[PDB]
């Protein structure tokens, strides 16, 4: 009841041991090897931690040291970036004409010609085009010399070594205690006032220390070397004060409440700085000090020690009504409990906030010169979607293992989900007449629009000149955020973002950064496109977790597992029934949801934003505003947009970006390749290793480990994995090569 | 229905009855093996199929055959 | 009971949910003036083989005599005939 | 000692070291020897 | 308190109560439906239920249509909707053919939702059917006449 | 000699809200299974048709849709909790045929009473060609 | 010369392509100083080019009307260091791997599990056989006269 630091001390001998025992953890795969097939299953279940052990205990150390061990490794590839920048960069020379320079930070060695790799980027560099962003961040934090990043790869490493040393600490040394993980209340209130709360102080402390006034001096044009050290803004307030007067005070209206001196710094004024594209650095560190405060207090919340304070247990317990019964009474023993429910939830969670991230930095650009990257741009965006949508399959594929593993009436009961299982069968068959209705009503329209542009009927289409159908919703509501800025938002000066207000258009370097979307008949087909295509991934997955114990077809699916391939070919046919053949489906799925989301992105950015702008105001989009007219069609996308921006891709032999041209068609094979798998059974593989064992066997060559094909789960896997890695890697090398071309 | 059978090589363990879901299979007397036990299928129209009892078969080769024969109500695990 | 093998209709849940069994709305001389004028097609056979012809002699009809200002197919090309890339 | 030396030849680092030598050994090949697409010594 | 209760009180019985399936304003207005109207003539019943489709199908085919835009003959367009009718008379008839058997008696439940036993509906007959068929047509084309026979004085004719 | 209890009804069912996995026409056309069982006390169960129900102490009648249900069901019977379980398929007529166990006996251990069925005496590789019983009704393994 | 082809020496398209290519590097090399270090790289690419192209003329490579050495693996003898020879010299490296590897197989078939020694190497028992390839060919063929390298009725 006394929340306390609680540890076991070397609960593990640390020994090499059994590093030489492959496959320690499984009590079936110790025993070695008898055929090929134990190799693979020592890489399937190496992460399974719930199956090599029922302890809870146990488990919950191993994940502990498993999170440090990734953050050991983040920490090293940021090292790695970090000491890229400084070391193989041309960071300094891109920091004195950031519109003419391309962002470089990876050399090759001149070894069989791939030194035209190094392409010509600028500042006198021969390397290869960033697009991760890195610049855009040094910068904005107000990073100048080579000797700072190198100080912070330095302090990267120095950080990841403290990760690993932790991570083997919290396992083999003082590892922690069940009751120590299950302090929910005092983990919450730690990560929303400590880790949230106070790291947007500190960000806030830096950036009213350091970016904003170096900041100021790189768009002033002061030569990044004749800038003054960012701590020589901390000694010398007279230099703090020549840029921003209220550092004259010294937190004196801070604690006299006179915070309105502090708009000088601390602003919200909006839109985008027309010198740099992106937001203005005031308004992010007012953002920051708006952020921790609020984390600081949400931190609050759950009672730990002092009787002040929430308990989740009785939170939950009172929201129950009429139609879930007792609905949340039994959430909080499950959720303290299961780690693949709390693993559902946040992967969901944190997909979702990914694709957030990805609308919200395209929208409201926050680093300076980061908007007229486009390529940086293009790839930032479609990276975190398909971050994203990664994460929300991992989200389904957890839910079923909880599903399959942890659930339990007759322990830890719950209404609400014992309610949500009752009618599955309502649930499944309303999501999938929906996902027809949206089928017919999105694509359909995309058919019956080539049907009549074939036909010489341009006017008998749905098009912004024919039969309209104008997204006349999500137009009210961007002229309600353009003219919210001294209405319904006194404080603000411009608008939210670019996209919303009316006019305003921001240029940086003769090309366009922002201006107001347009939103057509082309969008509400896409839009509706969209829809369509999340709700079939849903159906999928949701379909898969709630069956995953019982069906009509299979009443004992429980007891089969999560991860098995059928259950015989009876019932006329039981492939592919386990949850995880549904994971393997809605990753199909949701690629090919996610590509169309980015697909738009990048026609959309093309046509209707990016471009360049003439002196006198006249702008030109990179394809001629033709999204409109030829979005509405499957041909169109296929000709205006495919057969037209592959062009760098397939032109690309020669120069810098011929290593695009080469992963375009590796990724062509690779998806192909894996179409084998998907389409074919093991059986046949089987009887053809046969006559090759036979003839391995005929010349004293044939190994001990009797060679086994592919299991029907890992053919799936397989074939699922390399499907995704070549579509994905084909739209990575198209999408790279086109925008770093024409951009 | 499907049609299952029996061959004598079956050293009556008893695993193609545990495994069986629609309870098929029967373990009757015999003379011929250890166990004094020989499996049987009397009731053929439950069978759904599935061949579970093929794969907890240990003679090699079965001693269980499944033989996928004309699709019944019973057979297709139909509830509707 | 709701278990009873007597009458299973009641056990299996063979109900009419949502049959008024309430007697006609509909008041007379109305439903004698539809039971005379739509009698001939209630033979099932009939009404089968008189929408099947009927409707097909109707389709044939509007299709024989289409016009030009409707279909463009029956108007024809009214601009003179293009070039072939080597050919006419 | 003993186990760290059964762990190093393990399949994957074994294939890791034997093909890592490898490939700096062609490398440093095609270094002294660049392109070359005949057997040119006769 | 709860709102949502097995169907008729038995929990094995695949479905559920709920305010949309067991609510007095839904079980009224469906009982009041001509094809729950289970005492009634199915001529009649089809009458009605022709007549209400007829006369909506006119809409969309007339201002969805081809010649939709042209005037002269996008009224006309009913004739899509009676051809529709057609079409979806000869669905009714043929499945009539197949379901229900001369000498067959009918197929829909002969108890009710209290218990007590009850006469069936004469709709799962084969005569019953063919009413209805028959009812269906006649209102269907008759639906169609009179919707256009309707034309002006309306915002969207 | 074994004698199969009679099917009795008005035997008190598990405690259960209702689910959509129950039965459907088929059950009133076609036909529906029915096991029962003893038990201690009150327990919960996961039902094989939906979510969780709240077995009754003494006997405990159930209605299923499906014959793989019942025994699935009563395999987690005889396997999480101790309990002896029988289930019969009824027609729509009234007619009751008892299923499991058959002789009372479960089926995975040898009585006597039992008469082979589908039993073919010798090795699995000694069927024949399938072109020695062409144009016949006849199949290699039904000999 | 043969199948119509003629010697890159004679060839001038071989020589534009050596022209055009060093041209190309040279347009990328005025981008930048005389004392860069992308400057040293493009003319030690230039310098590269030269040597690659001149080898190539040389060793009495075939040329097609497209400028680029086309190989005759006829077995003309004019042409054996296109194929023939470093065939030979790939039979002589792939039968050394496929040798060595059935040395090691058989030396651990009869261990308690063979399966051990496959997925943990035994490198003594592997540096031991190694250097039994560089006379695979005669191991193999006295193998193949005494009966050891097939194995009997399989
Ligand atoms: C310059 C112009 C003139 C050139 C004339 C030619 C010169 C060639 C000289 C060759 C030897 C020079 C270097 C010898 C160093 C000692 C290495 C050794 O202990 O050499 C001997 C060893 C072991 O010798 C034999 O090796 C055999 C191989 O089986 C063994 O293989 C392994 C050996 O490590 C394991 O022990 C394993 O358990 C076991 O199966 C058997 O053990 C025999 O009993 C044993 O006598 O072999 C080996 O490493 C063979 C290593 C040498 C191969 C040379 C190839 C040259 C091409
Ligand atoms: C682009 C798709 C693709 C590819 C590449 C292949 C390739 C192959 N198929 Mg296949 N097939 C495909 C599609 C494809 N198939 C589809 C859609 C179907 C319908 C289901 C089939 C059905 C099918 C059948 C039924 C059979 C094959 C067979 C084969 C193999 C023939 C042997 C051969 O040619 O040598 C090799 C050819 C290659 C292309 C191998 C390329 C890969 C090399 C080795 C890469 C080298 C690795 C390199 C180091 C990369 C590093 C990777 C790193 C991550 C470790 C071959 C590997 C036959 C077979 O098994 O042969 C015995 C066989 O019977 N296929
Ligand atoms: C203000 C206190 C505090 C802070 C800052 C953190 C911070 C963190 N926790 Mg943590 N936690 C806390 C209190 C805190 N926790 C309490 C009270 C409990 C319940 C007893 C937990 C239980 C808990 C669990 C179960 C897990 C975490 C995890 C994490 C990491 C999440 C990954 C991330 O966000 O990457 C961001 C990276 C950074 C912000 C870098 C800063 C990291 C600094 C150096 C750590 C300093 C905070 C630490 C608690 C201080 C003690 C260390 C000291 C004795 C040397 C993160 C660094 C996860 C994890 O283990 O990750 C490895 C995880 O599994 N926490
Ligand atoms: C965790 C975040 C953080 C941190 C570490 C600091 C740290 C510091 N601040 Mg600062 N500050 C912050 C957030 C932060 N601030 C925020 C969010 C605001 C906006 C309200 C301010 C506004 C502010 C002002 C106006 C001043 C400082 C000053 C200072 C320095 C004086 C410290 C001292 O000597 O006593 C110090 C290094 C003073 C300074 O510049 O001293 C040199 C000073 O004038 N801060
Ligand atoms: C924080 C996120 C997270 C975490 C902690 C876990 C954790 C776990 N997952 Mg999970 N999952 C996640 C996200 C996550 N997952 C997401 C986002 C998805 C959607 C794709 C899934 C889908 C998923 C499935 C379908 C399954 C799991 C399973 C598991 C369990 C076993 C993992 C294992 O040992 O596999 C071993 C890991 C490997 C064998 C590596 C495979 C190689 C990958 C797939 C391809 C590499 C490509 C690479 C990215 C780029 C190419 C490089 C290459 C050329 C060299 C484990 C507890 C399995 C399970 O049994 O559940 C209990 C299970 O079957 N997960
Ligand atoms: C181009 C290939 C293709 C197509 C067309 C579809 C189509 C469909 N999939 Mg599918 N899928 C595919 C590939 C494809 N899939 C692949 C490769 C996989 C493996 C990963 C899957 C896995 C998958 C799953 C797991 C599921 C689907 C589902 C669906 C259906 C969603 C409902 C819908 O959209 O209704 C609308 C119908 C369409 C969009 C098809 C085109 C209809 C046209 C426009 C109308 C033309 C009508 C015309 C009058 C025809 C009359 C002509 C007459 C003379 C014959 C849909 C019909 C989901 C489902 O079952 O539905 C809920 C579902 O669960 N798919
Ligand atoms: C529903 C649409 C909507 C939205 C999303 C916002 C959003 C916002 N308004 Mg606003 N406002 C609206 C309608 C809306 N307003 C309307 C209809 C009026 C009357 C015309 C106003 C008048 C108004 C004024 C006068 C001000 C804002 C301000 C603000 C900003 C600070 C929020 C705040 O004041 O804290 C919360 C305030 C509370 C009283 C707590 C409300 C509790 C909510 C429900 C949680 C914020 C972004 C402030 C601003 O300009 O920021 C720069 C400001 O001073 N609004
Ligand atoms: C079976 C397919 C195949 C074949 C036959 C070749 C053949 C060749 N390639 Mg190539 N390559 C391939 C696939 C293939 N490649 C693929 C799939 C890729 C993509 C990854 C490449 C990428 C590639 C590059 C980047 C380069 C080549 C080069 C070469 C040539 C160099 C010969 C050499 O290394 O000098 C001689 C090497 C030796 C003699 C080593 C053997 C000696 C041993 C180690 C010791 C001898 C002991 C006695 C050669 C003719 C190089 C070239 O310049 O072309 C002219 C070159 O730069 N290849
Ligand atoms: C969120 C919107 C859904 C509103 C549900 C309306 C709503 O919230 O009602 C609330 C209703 C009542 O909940 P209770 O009173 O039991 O809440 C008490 C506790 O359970 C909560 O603490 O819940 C239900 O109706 C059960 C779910 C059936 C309804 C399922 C319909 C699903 C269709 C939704 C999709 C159409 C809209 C899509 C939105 C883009
Ligand atoms: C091709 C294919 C196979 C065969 C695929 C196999 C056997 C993959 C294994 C091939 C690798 C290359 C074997 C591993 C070789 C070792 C790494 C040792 C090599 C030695 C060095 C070169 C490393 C299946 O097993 C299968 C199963 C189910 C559905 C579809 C399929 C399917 O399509
Ligand atoms: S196939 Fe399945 S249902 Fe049929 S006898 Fe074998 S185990 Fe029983
Ligand atoms: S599984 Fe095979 S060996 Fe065992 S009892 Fe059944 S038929 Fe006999």
């Amino acid at each position: 009841p006394e929340v306390k630091i609680l540890v076991d001390r070397d609960p593990i001998k640390t020994s090499f041991e059994q590093w030489a025992k492959p496959g320690h953890f499984s009590r079936t795969i110790a025993k070695g090897p008898d055929t090929t097939t134990w190799i693979w299953n020592l890489h399937a279940d190496a992460h399974d931690f719930d199956s090599h052990t029922s302890d809870l205990e146990e488990i919950s150390r191993k994940v502990f040291s498993a999170h440090f061990g990734q953050l050991s490794i983040i920490f090293l590839w940021l090292s790695g970036m970090y000491f890229h920048g400084a070391r193989f960069s041309n960071y300094e020379a891109w920091l004195n004409d950031p519109t003419h320079i391309r962002p470089s930070a990876q050399v090759v060695w001149p070894i069989v010609g791939q030194e035209i790799l190094n392409g010509d980027v600028g500042g006198g560099f021969r390397g290869i085009q960033i697009t991760s962003g890195f610049f855009q961040i040094w910068r904005a934090s107000g990073i100048t010399s080579e000797l700072q990043l190198y100080c912070t790869a330095i302090g990267a490493l120095v950080f990841a070594a403290l990760m690993l040393f932790a991570g083997w600490f919290h396992y083999h040394k003082a590892a922690p205690k069940l009751v120590w993980f299950q302090d929910v209340e005092s983990m919450l209130n730690h990560h929303l006032a400590g880790l949230l709360g106070l790291g947007s102080l500190s960000w806030a402390g830096h950036q009213v220390h350091v970016s904003l006034p170096i900041n100021q001096f790189l768009n002033a044009g002061v030569d990044p070397k004749e800038i003054p050290l960012p701590h020589e803004f901390i000694l010398n307030r007279d230099l703090l004060a020549q840029l921003y007067p209220s550092f004259a005070e010294g937190a004196t209206p801070f604690f006299t409440l006179n915070w309105s001196k502090y708009a000088d710094f601390l602003t919200f004024r909006g839109g985008l700085d027309p010198l740099t594209g992106g937001l203005w650095l005031t308004d992010i560190a007012h953002h920051h000090l708006a952020i921790a405060i609020l984390f600081l207090i949400a931190g609050h919340m759950y009672r730990t020690n002092w009787g002040i304070g929430h308990g989740i247990k009785d939170i939950l317990e009172a929201h129950k009504g009429p139609f879930t019964g007792q609905g949340h009474k039994g959430l909080y023993e499950i959720l303290t409990t299961s780690w693949h429910a709390q693993l559902s939830i946040n992967l969901a969670m944190l997909g979702s906030l990914t694709i957030i991230v990805a609308h919200h930095m395209y929208a409201m650009p926050p680093y300076p010169y980061l908007a007229t990257d486009y390529g940086t741009q293009l790839s930032l965006f479609t990276h975190h979607m398909w971050i994203g949508g990664f994460l929300i399959v991992g989200a389904a594929a957890h839910a079923a293992i909880f599903m399959v593993r942890d659930y339990d009436p007759t322990t830890r009961y719950n209404d609400l989900l014992d309610r949500v299982l009752r009618h599955r069968d309502a649930i499944i068959s309303h999501l999938n007449w929906v996902c027809i209705f949206l089928g017919f009503h999105s694509f359909g329209l995309y058919i019956h629009n080539d049907t009549m542009s074939a036909l010489g009927r341009p006017q008998d289409m749905f098009s912004d000149t024919a039969i309209q159908l104008q997204p006349v919703f999500a137009q009210w509501i961007q002229n309600t955020h353009a003219l919210a800025p001294g209405t319904t938002a006194p404080g603000a000066t411009t608008s939210t973002s670019l996209t919303w207000g009316g006019g305003d258009l921001v240029s940086v370097g003769g090309k366009v950064a922002l201006l107001p979307i347009p939103l057509g008949t082309a969008d509400f087909l896409v839009h509706h496109i969209h829809a369509f295509t999340i709700h079939v991934t849903v159906l999928i997955l949701l379909k898969g977790v709630l069956f995953a114990r019982s069906s009509r077809l299979i009443p004992d699916k429980a007891n089969l597992g999560f991860r098995f391939p059928c259950d015989g070919p009876g019932r006329g046919g039981t492939c592919q029934v386990s949850a995880w053949d549904h994971v393997f489906l809605g990753l199909f799925w949701m690629y090919n949801a996610i590509s169309v989301v980015i697909f738009h992105f990048s026609w959309k950015m093309q046509s209707d934003v990016w471009g360049s702008i003439n002196d006198q105001g006249v702008v030109t989009h990179i394809t001629g505003g033709n999204f409109a007219q030829s979005s509405i069609t499957i041909n169109g996308w296929l000709r205006d947009f495919l057969w037209a921006q592959a062009s760098q891709v397939i032109q690309s032999y020669g120069s810098s970006l011929s290593a695009y041209g080469l992963f375009f068609l590796g990724a062509h094979f690779v998806w192909a390749f894996s179409l084998m798998f998907l389409f074919s059974g093991r059986g046949y593989w089987q009887e053809l290793i046969e006559s090759i064992v036979w003839a391995h066997n005929k010349l004293k060559v044939a190994p001990a480990t009797q060679p086994r094909a592919l299991s029907i789960v890992q053919g799936r896997a397989v074939g699922v994995t390399h499907y995704l890695l070549g579509g994905i890697a084909t739209t990575w090398a198209f999408f790279l090569a086109r925008i770093i071309a024409v951009g | 229905s499907h049609s299952v059978k029996i061959y004598d090589t079956c050293i009556g363990c008893t695993q193609c009855v545990r495994a069986c879901p629609t309870d098929v299979l029967e373990m009757i007397p015999w003379g011929g093996c250890k166990a004094k036990q020989i499996a049987s299928a009397p009731r053929t129209e439950d069978c759904v199929g599935c061949k579970r009892c093929e794969s907890a078969c240990p003679t090699d080769f079965l001693s269980v055959r499944v033989y996928l024969w004309h699709e019944t109500t019973r057979s297709m695990g139909l509830a509707y | 009971v709701y278990f009873d093998l007597e009458d299973l209709g009641n056990t299996t849940g063979q109900w009419d949910l949502y049959g008024s069994d309430a007697p006609s709305p509909y008041n007379s001389l109305q439903s004698k003036f539809f039971e005379t004028f739509a009698a001939p097609f209630t033979k099932r056979g009939l009404l089968l083989k008189f929408l099947i012809l009927g409707g097909g002699s109707t389709l044939a009809y509007f299709s024989a005599t289409a016009s030009g200002d409707i279909l463009p197919i029956k108007k024809g090309p009214q601009l003179p005939p293009q070039l072939g890339p080597r050919l006419g | 000692m003993r186990d760290l030396k059964t762990y190093l030849s393990v399949a994957p680092v074994a294939s890791t070291l034997w093909f890592a030598a490898l490939a700096g050994l062609l490398i440093e090949i095609n270094r002294f020897f660049p392109d070359a697409l005949t057997f040119p010594f006769f | 308190y709860q709102v949502v209760q097995p169907i008729n009180g038995d929990p094995f019985i695949g479905s559920l109560e709920t305010p949309v399936t067991s609510s007095p304003l839904v079980a009224w207005y469906l009982s009041n439906l001509p094809g729950y109207r289970t005492a009634v003539n199915p001529l009649l019943r089809g009458i009605e239920v022709g007549l209400a489709h007829g006369f909506l199908l006119v809409g969309p085919f007339v201002k969805a249509g081809p010649l939709r835009n042209t005037e002269i003959a996008g009224q006309a367009g009913s004739l899509a909707a009676g051809g529709l009718v057609v079409i979806l008379s000869i669905c009714l008839t043929i499945y009539g053919i197949s379901s229900f058997n001369e000498g067959d008696p009918s197929t829909a439940p002969s108890l009710t939702l209290t218990g007590r036993k009850k006469q069936p509906d004469q709709l799962q007959t084969a005569d019953g059917w063919a009413k209805f068929t028959g009812g269906f047509f006649f209102g269907g084309i008759s639906g169609v006449i009179w919707a256009f026979f309707l034309l002006y004085v309306l915002d969207l004719p | 000699g074994f004698t199969p209890p009679e099917l009795d009804p008005n035997t008190p069912s598990p405690i259960f809200g209702g689910s959509t996995g129950g039965l459907l026409r088929k059950a009133q056309v076609e036909e529906f299974y029915v096991i029962t069982w003893e038990s201690p006390k009150e327990q919960i169960f996961e039902m094989p048709t939906g979510g969780a129900a709240i077995m009754r102490e003494g006997p405990n009648l159930l209605k299923l849709a499906r014959k793989e249900q019942c025994l699935a069901l009563g395999t987690r019977l005889r396997s999480k909790y101790k309990i002896k379980y029988q289930f019969y398929r009824v027609f729509p007529s009234g007619e009751v045929q008892y299923l499991h166990p058959k002789d009372g006996v479960y089926p995975e251990k040898v009585n006597p009473g039992r008469q082979g069925v589908g039993v073919n005496f010798r090795s699995i590789g000694k069927n024949v060609s399938p072109i020695e019983v062409k144009f016949t009704g006849k199949q290699p393994y039904d000999l | 010369d043969i199948a119509g082809l003629t010697p890159c020496k004679d060839s001038k398209q071989f020589a534009k392509r050596e022209k055009q290519s060093i041209k190309k590097l040279e347009s990328s090399l005025k981008l930048y100083a005389p004392d860069s270090a992308p400057a040293l790289a493009i003319n030690a690419t230039i310098e590269k080019t030269k040597r690659r192209f001149d080898n190539y003329g040389k060793q009495g490579l075939l040329c097609g009307a497209d400028g680029l050495p086309h190989l005759i693996v006829s077995g003309d003898q004019r042409h054996w260091g296109e194929f023939i020879t470093p065939g030979i010299l790939f039979l002589y490296i792939a039968g050394w791997i496929g040798w060595v590897g059935r040395s090691y197989l058989i030396a651990i078939r009869d261990d308690k599990k063979p399966t051990q020694k496959e997925i943990i190497i035994d490198v003594p028992l592997a540096t031991g056989l190694v250097f039994r390839g560089f006379s695979w060919p005669i191991a193999a063929y006295r193998e193949l006269l005494n009966g050891e390298l097939v194995a009997k009725d399989v």
